């Protein structure tokens, strides 16, 4: 088995499923900046402000900071092959996120909203 | 110290 329904054919021409997920994929980081999630989801469509937040400390911390429009700009650069390429972006913005951030954070309160949303958003994503 | 917890967004 390994993982149940992980996997079972290589994909053709290039998707069938792949490129779909990243319209999926998309849909979702669009969703996380979507005004609805605009709310907290704003200092992810950008790099964290290492100037408006007063980090200084941050490239300590931070290696790579991912932000939801890089992420959504290679899903619109389809340089995403998958919304799996996609995630690992949001999951990088998520983690340096919460790296760099103790979990009585805004940035992680912003940070836990989109793993909510994502995450839910990407439980429906296909991996066939 | 990890790390100095941002101090960032204030969500406005």
């Amino acid at each position: 088995k390994d993982v149940p329904d992980s996997q079972q054919h290589p994909a053709p021409e290039k998707s069938s499923k792949v490129s779909e997920q990243l319209k999926c994929c998309s849909g979702i980081l669009k969703e996380m900046f979507a005004k609805k999630h605009a709310a907290y989801a704003w200092p992810f469509y950008k790099p964290v402000d290492v100037e408006a937040l007063g980090l200084h400390d941050y490239c300590d911390i931070i290696k790579h900071p991912m932000d939801m429009s890089t992420i959504k700009s290679k899903l619109e650069a389809r340089e995403y092959r998958d919304a799996q390429e996609f995630g690992a972006d949001v999951r990088l913005m998520f983690s340096n996120c919460y790296k760099y951030n103790p979990p009585d954070h805004e940035v992680v309160a912003m940070a836990r909203k989109l793993q909510d949303v994502f995450e839910m958003r990407f439980a429906k994503m296909p991996d066939e | 110290s990890p790390a100095q917890g941002k101090r960032g967004k204030k969500s406005a």
